[PDB]
C-alpha cells in the first residue's frame, strides 16, 4: 500500500489515499480517477445484456446479438 | 412540442436519487448513477463522449447531470484524458 | 477488478527521489507541485542545444520518475547565463527545452501538454555569474502539478 | 544470406485490416478535401484574428479530446495571456482532439480555432494580453 | 575485419540491402527502422548502421551520389514528395556533414513513383519506405 | 464424438482470447484511431450526425432473359441525417466483447489446438466485419461531404423556434428555444445545378 | 544509450495505420481550412473596449434573462447614463452572464455578442452613456 | 420495369454483411461471400466467370459485389489466370 | 513452414507468411491465392447439393441429377 | 483440403539462389523485383542468336528457379557490346532474348506474359569495353514481380 513514506494516514475521498508524508498512489474509495481503459463485459459499448431472454444466443439491450460471447 | 428536459434532472444535479429508484455503483471515476425506469442518470463533472444522453443539466459548478438509457460503460473525457466508467445494474 | 496501484509505487517515488537528489538533480515537491530542476552541465554541450549520449540515462530516471504520476500539463522551461545577446540566448533556450520535451514524449509521460518555453537568464536563482553552463543558475526545470 | 531491408515487429491480422481499412478512408478523405477546396477556394486564413507573439512563440505538444475551454486556458495560462470566452458554451459540449507534437501555441490555437469549425472561434489580441474563445450563435 | 566482406555482412546483420551491380552499387536503407517516424529527424538510436554506411562510402571517394527517397500510398502526392524529398535531403547533409564533398551528391525525392514493391500488402509497402543510395 | 465436443470447448477459448489480444492490441493505438474515425469533426453545424451515403458504380441486373438494367452510378442515402448529442466513437463499431470463459486425450489436444484456430479466425471475420461497419459509416459521412459540396444532396434546414420564458408558475425555463430539423438531407433529381470534382 | 519511443509504430502494419492516421487528421486540418469561414477583425462588427476608468472596475455577476436590465444596471453600476434607442420586442432578448469575477466594459462586450443580432451596445465614454439599440 | 439492382449490393460493396445472413467461408481467394435468402453475395476484386450473376455493382477501387445463386464453387480469372474459389453453405 | 531463410516473422493478412528475411511460399489465410483447380465436391460448377432429398440419386440446386455421385 | 506450399519451399528458393550466385548468375532481390542477370558467355557463342548445349542446364535451375514464384509477366532483356552496328546489334539482342524466352516457356514457369526484348548496348552495367561477349556489358537479364 502507502509503503516507506509512511504509513497511510487518512483515505480522502474522491482522491487516492493519503500516505502520512504525501499522497499515495493507491486508489481509497471505488470513485477515483484509476484508468480504467480496458472493460469486461459482454456487449459493452453497445447497451447491455437484456437478461430476459433464455436462448442460446445473447442479444443486447440495443438488439444486437453478441455473436462475441453467445 | 417535445419535453422540456426532465424536472428529475433537477434532482440529480443535486446528489439526491430519484424517487423510487436503484442505485448503480460506479467504478473508475467521480460519477454517481442511478436507475429510475429503464434509464440511468449520473452526476458527474466528467464529460460523458461514447454512448449518448438523452438529456443533460449543468449546476453553478460545472456538475452535470445526464438521463441516457443503461449501458454497462461509460466513456468520459477526464482533462483530455479519454477515460471509462464502468457501472453495475 | 478495478486497479490499486496505477502502474507506480510510493515506495519507488521516493526512491527515485533520493537518487535524483543524490546525483544533483533537485526535486522540490510543494503541495503537488513537483519540480525537478536539472543542471545544464549534466545534460548538454556548453552553449550548445544539443544532448550528450550519457545524459539520456539521466533522462530515463527522469521519465521513469514521471511515469508515476497522474499529471494534465509538465511544463519544461530553460534558461542559462549570458553568452551573446538575449536574442541569442532566447533562441539557444527555446530549443534547449524543445529538444528536451521532444525527448521527453518520445518516452513516457502521461501528460496531456507538455508546454516547453526558453529564457534568456530572465529569472536568475543566484547572483553569482561564474560562466556558462557550469553556473548554477544554467538550467531546465521541468513543473508540473499532480492530478488528484 | 539473403534479406530484405525491412525486418520489422510481428505484426497481428487486427493492424493488418485496421491499416487496410485506414489507407482506404485515408485517401477517400483525400479525395474530397480535394474537391471540397477547388469547388470552394479558402480565400482566407486565421493567422489575421489570431496573431502570433512574442511569448505566444513557446511551443507545446499536446494530446487531447476534451472540451475546447479547459485546453484553451491551460494555453493561455501557460502563455501569459487573460483567458474571456464569449457567448454561452452549449450544452452538447464542442469536443476538439488536438494530437500534435511540437507546435508553436499560436498554431495550436489555430488548430483548436480549425477543429471547432463554426462552434467556436478563438481570437487573441496581442496588443492586450488577451485570448478568446467565442461559442457560436445558435 | 575491417573490410568490405565484414562491412557488407554486419549490414546484413542491422538489415540494410547493399546490391553490387557493375558499376553501379546502391544501398537500400528503411525509413521506418532508420528514421524516427514520419519525419526527416534520423533514427539516432540506430546510428551503428550510419556509420557503417559512411565507413562503407569512404571506400568510394571519386564517385558521384545519388541518394533518393520513397514513401508508399498514403497521403497526399504533395506529402508523399515532400517527405521523401526532406527524408533524402536529410540523409544527404549527413553524407555531406559526416565527410563527402558537395557536388558528388544528389538528394532527390520520389513519392513511391519507383515503387520497388506493390502499396497493397503490409510487408510489401514496408519494403517500399526506403532510402536508394546510388553510385558509381 | 468425444473429438466433436473437444473442438467445441476449444472453439470459444479461442475466440475469447483472440478478442482479448484484439482488445488491448485496439488500446494501444486508441489515439490513433481517434485520428482516423475522427466523427467529432464530421458533425453538422446543429451538431446533426451527417447522413450515410453509399456509392455503387458502374451497375448491372439481370432482370430475367429479356433484359437488363444498367446504371452508371447509384448513391443511397442509409440511416439519414439526425441530431446527434455527443458523436460517436470507434469504440462502439470495433470493440469486441470479453468475457473469461470458466467453463472446461491426444485427439482431444489436437482437435482443440483446431477449434483454438477456429475460434481465432471466427474472431478475426467479426473484427472484419467491424470495421466494415465503421468504414461504411465513416466513408458514408465523407461521401456526403463530397456531395454535399458537389450539389448532389441538401443540407439539413433546422428550424429554431425560440421562445421566451416558459412554463407555469410552478417550472420556468428562460430562454426556450425549439429546434428542429425540417428539411432532411436528401439527394436532389433536378441534375443541372450538379458539380464536378475537377481539381489541379 | 537509448530507448525507442514506447508505443512507436515499430511494426510494419501500426506505421501503416499511423501513416494514415497522420493524412487521416492533416485532411481535417483542410477541412477545416475550406469550411472555416471567419471574419477578419476589421470587420468584426462587435463592440470593443471602450477603456474608461470606470467601466474598468471589478465585478461579479449570475444571471440570466433580459437584456435592457443589465445594460441598466451596467450603466448605474459604472455611474454612466442608460440610453435605449429602439423597441423590444414581445419575446425578449434573452442572454445570461454567470461569471464570479470580469471586469466591467467586458461585461459589455459580452452582452453585445450575446445579443448579437437582435440588438447592440455603443458605449460614448466621453458623455458617460451606454445605450442599448435594437433593430 | 425491371428492378433496378437489389440495393443490397451497396452493403456488400462495403465489407458489410447484409442483415439476417449466413457467413459463408470462402478458400483459394480473396473474396469474401454471405447467404441472405437462397442467394450469394460476394465482395471481391477478381472477375467471377463461370456460374453466372444476377446484378453487380463496383465500388470507386475496382472491388465488385455480385448477387449471384448458390454454387459451391466460384471460377474467377486473378490476373489473366483461371482461378478457384471454393465455398461452404 | 518458413525455413531457413529465418523463422516466420509475421503472418500477412491478404498474403502469404512472411519470414524473417522475406515473404514465404506458406499461405498464411485461408483467403490467399491459393491454386486451387481441382474441385471435389458433389455437382460442383453446376449448383450445389439440393440437401433437402432422401432418395437414391443426388440432384443438384439447378435440378440435376448427380449421376457421378449417385 | 487447400494447399499450404504451392509447389515450392523457401529453403529451396534460397538454396537455388546461393547456387546461382556460386554459379556466377547474379540474383539481385529488391522488394518483389526480381532480376537475374546473366553473362553472354554463360550461355550462348560470342556474336550469335544461339545458345550451347550445355548452357540449357544453366537454364534448367533458371527455370526451375522461375517454378517458385507466382508471377504475372516475366520480362526478359538482353543487349551485348558493339560488334558491327546498332542495328545489327538489336537484331542480334531481340533474336537472344527471343530465343531464351522460346526455350523458357518451352519449360516451366507459371507466368502469363513474358515480354522479350534485346537493346544495342543502350543501358551499359559498366564503362569497361573489353570485347564482345566476354563483356560483362554482354548479358541477359530477366527481371520480374514476384506476385502477393
Amino acid at each position: 500500500a502507502a509503503a516507506a513514506a509512511a504509513a497511510a494516514a487518512a483515505a480522502a475521498a474522491a482522491a487516492a489515499a493519503a500516505a502520512a508524508a504525501a499522497a499515495a498512489a493507491a486508489a481509497a474509495a471505488a470513485a477515483a480517477a484509476a484508468a480504467a481503459a480496458a472493460a469486461a463485459a459482454a456487449a459493452a459499448a453497445a447497451a447491455a445484456a437484456a437478461a430476459a431472454a433464455a436462448a442460446a444466443a445473447a442479444a443486447a439491450a440495443a438488439a444486437a446479438a453478441a455473436a462475441a460471447a453467445a | 412540442i417535445p419535453p422540456s428536459a426532465n424536472d428529475l434532472l433537477l434532482h440529480v444535479l443535486e446528489g439526491v436519487p430519484p424517487p423510487g429508484s436503484r442505485r448503480l455503483v460506479v467504478s473508475g471515476g467521480d460519477a454517481r448513477a442511478w436507475l429510475s425506469n429503464e434509464k440511468m442518470y449520473v452526476r458527474t463533472n466528467l464529460t460523458i463522449l461514447s454512448p449518448g444522453w438523452l438529456a443533460s443539466m449543468t449546476s453553478a459548478d460545472g456538475t452535470h447531470a445526464y438521463e441516457m438509457q443503461k449501458s454497462p460503460v461509460l466513456l468520459v473525457s477526464w482533462h483530455g484524458k479519454v477515460m471509462q466508467l464502468k457501472v453495475e445494474g | 477488478l478495478p486497479c490499486r496501484v496505477d502502474g507506480a509505487c510510493d515506495a519507488t517515488i521516493i526512491k527515485m527521489m533520493t537518487d535524483l537528489n543524490k546525483k544533483g538533480i533537485k526535486v522540490a515537491s510543494v503541495g503537488q507541485n513537483y519540480l525537478i530542476s536539472i543542471p545544464a552541465s549534466a545534460l548538454f554541450a556548453d552553449q550548445s542545444p544539443r544532448l550528450n549520449w550519457a545524459s539520456y540515462s539521466l533522462l530515463n530516471e527522469i521519465a521513469a520518475f514521471l511515469k508515476q504520476f497522474r499529471k494534465i500539463a509538465i511544463t519544461v522551461t530553460s534558461y542559462s547565463s549570458k553568452y551573446v545577446s538575449v536574442k541569442r540566448e532566447r533562441a539557444l533556450t527555446l530549443a534547449r527545452s524543445r529538444v528536451v520535451s521532444e525527448y521527453l514524449w518520445s518516452q513516457g509521460v502521461d501528460s496531456r501538454i507538455i508546454f516547453t518555453q526558453g529564457l534568456g537568464s530572465d529569472k536568475p536563482i543566484t547572483s553569482y555569474t561564474l560562466g556558462g553552463d557550469r553556473s548554477p543558475n544554467a538550467r531546465v526545470e521541468i513543473t508540473f502539478r499532480r492530478a488528484v | 544470406k539473403f534479406k530484405k531491408p525491412p525486418i520489422n515487429n510481428p505484426s497481428d491480422d487486427a493492424t493488418i485490416k485496421l491499416a487496410e481499412a485506414a489507407v482506404s478512408v485515408s485517401d477517400s478523405m483525400l479525395e474530397m478535401a480535394k474537391v471540397e477546396k477547388v469547388i470552394t477556394p479558402p480565400s482566407k486564413d486565421n493567422t489575421l484574428t489570431i496573431p502570433n507573439a512574442y511569448n505566444l512563440q513557446a511551443r507545446a505538444s499536446v494530446d487531447w479530446s476534451g472540451p475546447i475551454e479547459e485546453l484553451t486556458a491551460r494555453i493561455a495560462k501557460a502563455a501569459h495571456f487573460r483567458f474571456r470566452v464569449l457567448g454561452k458554451s452549449p450544452s452538447v459540449p464542442v469536443l476538439i482532439s488536438i494530437s500534435t507534437k511540437d507546435e508553436s501555441l499560436a498554431e495550436i490555437l489555430r488548430d483548436i480555432d480549425y477543429q471547432a469549425g463554426k462552434k467556436a472561434s478563438i481570437h487573441v489580441y496581442p496588443n492586450s494580453q488577451v485570448v478568446e474563445l467565442r461559442y457560436a450563435k445558435i | 575485419r575491417d573490410s568490405k566482406r565484414k562491412i557488407i555482412r554486419d549490414l546484413q546483420k542491422q538489415d540494410i540491402q547493399y546490391v553490387e551491380y557493375g558499376d553501379t552499387r546502391t544501398l537500400i536503407i528503411p525509413t521506418d527502422k532508420y528514421f524516427m517516424f514520419s519525419s526527416p529527424r534520423l533514427n539516432e538510436i540506430c546510428y551503428p548502421g550510419l556509420n557503417n554506411v559512411i565507413r562503407l562510402l569512404n571506400f568510394y571517394p571519386q564517385s558521384t551520389i545519388y541518394v533518393a527517397g520513397f514513401t508508399d500510398n498514403v497521403g497526399s502526392r504533395s506529402h508523399k514528395r515532400k517527405l521523401s524529398q526532406a527524408q533524402a535531403e536529410t540523409m544527404m547533409t549527413f553524407l555531406w556533414a559526416n565527410g563527402i564533398a558537395a557536388k558528388r551528391l544528389k538528394a532527390e525525392g520520389y513519392g513511391d513513383k519507383n515503387a520497388i514493391s506493390d502499396n497493397a500488402i503490409i510487408h510489401g509497402s514496408a519494403q517500399n519506405r526506403r532510402i536508394e543510395i546510388q553510385w558509381f | 464424438a468425444l473429438k466433436e465436443t473437444a473442438l467445441s470447448v476449444g472453439a470459444q477459448a479461442g475466440l475469447a482470447w483472440r478478442a482479448k489480444i484484439i482488445d488491448e492490441q485496439l488500446n494501444k493505438q486508441a489515439r490513433n484511431l481517434d485520428a482516423i474515425y475522427d466523427f467529432n469533426s464530421l458533425v453538422l453545424e446543429h451538431n446533426i450526425l451527417p447522413p450515410v451515403l453509399l456509392e455503387g458504380r458502374n451497375t448491372l441486373n439481370l432482370a430475367d432473359a429479356q433484359s437488363i438494367r444498367i446504371s452508371d452510378r447509384t448513391y443511397k442515402v442509409a440511416k439519414q441525417a439526425h441530431f446527434i448529442t455527443t458523436p460517436p466513437t470507434w469504440r462502439q463499431y470495433l470493440w469486441m466483447d470479453y468475457v473469461k470463459p470458466e467453463a472446461p486425450k491426444e485427439i482431444w489436444c489436437i482437435y482443440t489446438e483446431r477449434g483454438w484456430k477456429n475460434g481465432i479466425d471466427q474472431a478475426n471475420t467479426i473484427l472484419e466485419e467491424n470495421i466494415a461497419r465503421i468504414k461504411e459509416d465513416f466513408g458514408g459521412m465523407i461521401l456526403y461531404r463530397k456531395l454535399l459540396a458537389m450539389n448532389m444532396v441538401s443540407p439539413p434546414y433546422v428550424s429554431h423556434t425560440d421562445l421566451g420564458v416558459t412554463g407555469d408558475g410552478s417550472e420556468i425555463h428562460i430562454d426556450d428555444r425549439v429546434l428542429r430539423i425540417t428539411a432532411l438531407p436528401e439527394l436532389n433529381v433536378n441534375s443541372a445545378e450538379w458539380r464536378a470534382a475537377v481539381a489541379k
